[PDB]
């Protein structure tokens, strides 16, 4: 028994790639099929998988109605066609078979990785609790999170803030994308009256993003 | 359906008792596996259906489970079992995987052996200098690997790697690079690389053109 | 060609000691430059023809000359005089500048403000959370920050960054990011997170859904 | 009232070209020497191109030569810095200046110019044993895998028939996007004169392989 997968390489954003799963030494529409995937350097995830004879489908909450897992009993091959790409299916995708009591033939794994794109960020607020536990300085931020290319700027209330500011340089993560956070400190005694907004510009993507960072209950 | 695997990481000695441990949420059922993953390499089946010892696997894995607890046990660790290991729960055709373990073997210290490489003839028709500073088969891990260029501390111009941990003795090995342009390879003199481990540095040096 | 060579390529001093930064020609002429660049900003002038005072520069600056070293001397190092020192060498219309040398100032230690902020409930509905921890506005900058959910030592899923040394009161910010699954996220109690510097460590933490 | 604004930088493609833009204020361009100046993030300061007084004359940084050129149009009060066949060493803020004094005394505030990633085969050099041992009889050889894209590459060894005592390190990732690698092993130095060590690299994203015969210095 042998399991060989093929076609992973480099894909777009947004674009499609289609695994292929080769068999040898067994028939697979007699076997639950799976593919599992492992980003680098963490752990396992399954993704799809299809029944025998009955060709049910099964798929892990982050890939349904993007991915789609097929067989052909004729090529004795199967099939994970993968449609709305993005940065966290970057991933060696594993093909296995289970029998018995669980996945017991594994292939080598097929590399794929998802490249980067103009991009604008996310902008989450980074919030001062209501409560001071710091003695009545209050820290309040912006994080921006998964753009590319560098770089962002950042202000704050359109420039009149600018005294306790820190924007920090920005990360690279795994992923390819860049992420950063700007924060500021405050006195507590201000966040019921004074409004905070962060100005997030990037022009590589012609974006402007405005948060208002509200204290959280 | 939710795994949780514990710990996420664990050394212990050849011969030692190793323990993993995996808590299903929803599991009444045995239908829990576990598989290691050495580096590169596809996971290899060793327990199906929580307790039944796969063909082939050493006698010294078991499987158990202790109420919603399911257990890993390697009865007397050893060096080819530097692995992450994994639990696995099969549903209605619904599968789900604990978040890993690793287990690295702790063996007695071993200091490296430092080899350093100056830049190929080749490398520098092209005008940039790579240096490389080899660790080989050394433990523990933690080491601090500086450079020095005509004995200036560099900064910001180095970058290490390191191996996984080797299946035989249990031991690393680490490179560290410098890049430099051509122009400043070739104005300055002594290269060398520090590594301290411990209460004792080792420099490897050289110098251009000799 | 010409080439500059600059040392130290970094040093430490306090306010008011005296700075002094060389820098050493190949072959020349007194065309040569010092420039400060301070974080993300263009390079200043601040002397050319090796001792020539740009106007408007402060007289603490001064360059020198013997042979073939060029040397920037301030003489009473001031907070804001951190940035990244650069000489420069004019030849026949051909130019080269010097690595630099960053100076960074020598100040007392102040032990950070240490703040842990919690994932927003809008990043939750993506389904990633980020965990952000603040070190503000301490000195030295070596510090060692850990990251622990339910009282497990994590690994592999944050990262660091780091301010330049603040102009006024010298000292850095610090932030650690943990990235984690909202599945990891919300099947966790307790997140904390542990500044170690010198003979203190200081955790801050919160738990899941409380305050 | 002197006043120096770049425009023009962004993303390029290796290989690709593009045009930044120098607008002065507060002066006459025709009577100033102008300069292009370059910056590496995290790295010193880089002089590129300079443009002469009313003679139009060029000069240039043995970097740029054939690739870049500095114009000028003095009806525009504009100076301008050509780019072409980019390359990832490019990437950088560029800063132009005006020469004032001997020296470059008005600096406008710099265009970042971002050169991404394009799949590329790696260059592959010997890291030479010595042929006199300084380890007590152990040499220590391998192969540097340098600036490809993206992952990942494989490397044996003599085709597979030299396997114990080699470490191929994991690749990591440079500042300009691309992947570097070394693969070692180490040998007896009373084998450098009879054997042979070739290493094997293959780059199936971009459809190579390269092989190095890893000879004494
Ligand atoms: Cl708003
Ligand atoms: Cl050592
Ligand atoms: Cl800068
Ligand atoms: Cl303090
Ligand atoms: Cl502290
Ligand atoms: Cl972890
Ligand atoms: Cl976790
Ligand atoms: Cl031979
Ligand atoms: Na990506
Ligand atoms: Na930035
Ligand atoms: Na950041
Ligand atoms: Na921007
Ligand atoms: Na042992
Ligand atoms: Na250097
Ligand atoms: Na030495
Ligand atoms: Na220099
Ligand atoms: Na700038
Ligand atoms: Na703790
Ligand atoms: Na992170
Ligand atoms: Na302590
Ligand atoms: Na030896
Ligand atoms: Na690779």
């Amino acid at each position: 028994v042998q399991l060989v997968e093929s076609g992973g390489g480099l894909v777009q954003p947004g674009g499609s790639l289609r695994l292929s799963c080769a068999a040898s030494g067994f028939n697979l529409r007699s076997y639950y099929m799976h593919w599992v995937r492992q980003a680098p350097g963490k752990g396992l995830e399954w993704v799809a998988s299809i029944s025998p004879y009955y060709s049910y489908t099964y798929y892990a909450d982050s890939v349904k109605g993007r991915f789609t897992i097929s067989a052909d009993t004729s090529k004795n091959t199967a099939y994970l066609q993968m449609n709305s790409l993005r940065a966290e299916d970057t991933a060696v995708y594993y093909c296995a078979r289970h029998g018995y009591g669980a996945m017991d033939y594994w292939g080598q794994g097929t590399l794929v990785t998802v490249f980067n794109q103009i991009q604008g960020p996310s902008v989450f607020p980074l919030a001062p609790s209501s409560k001071s536990t710091s003695g009545g300085t209050a820290a309040l931020g912006c994080l921006v999170k998964d753009y590319w290319p560098e770089p962002v700027t950042v202000s704050w209330n359109s420039g009149a803030l600018t005294s306790g500011v820190h924007t920090f340089p920005a990360v690279l993560q795994s992923s390819g994308l860049y992420s950063l956070s700007s924060v500021v400190t405050v006195p507590s005694s201000s966040l019921g009256t004074q409004t905070y907004i962060c100005n997030v510009n990037h022009k590589p993507s012609n974006t402007k993003v405005d948060k208002k960072v509200e204290p959280k209950s | 359906i939710q795994m949780t695997q514990s710990p996420s990481s664990l050394s212990a000695s050849v011969g030692d008792r190793v323990t993993i441990t995996c808590r299903a949420s929803q599991s009444v059922s045995s239908a829990v596996a576990w598989y290691q993953q050495k580096p590169g390499k596809a996971p290899k089946l060793l327990i199906y259906s929580a307790s039944s010892l796969y063909s082939g696997v050493p006698s010294r894995f078991s499987g158990s489970r202790s109420g919603t607890d399911f257990t890993l046990t390697i009865s007397s660790l050893q060096p080819e079992d530097f692995a992450t290991y994994y639990c696995q729960q099969s549903s209605y055709s619904l599968i789900t995987f604990g978040q890993g373990t690793k287990v690295e073997i702790k063996r007695t210290v071993a200091a490296p052996s430092v080899f350093i490489f100056p830049p190929s003839d080749e490398q520098l028709k092209s005008g940039t200098a790579s240096v490389v500073c080899l660790l080989n088969n050394f433990y523990p891990r933690e080491a601090k690997v500086s450079w020095y260029v005509d004995n200036a501390l560099q900064s910001g111009n180095s970058q290490e790697s390191v191996t996984e941990q080797d299946s035989k003795d249990s031991t690393y090995s680490l490179s560290s690079t410098l890049t430099l342009s051509k122009a400043d390879y070739e104005k300055h003199k002594v290269y060398a690389c520090e590594v301290t481990q411990g209460t004792t540095s080792v420099t490897k040096s050289f110098n251009r053109g000799e």
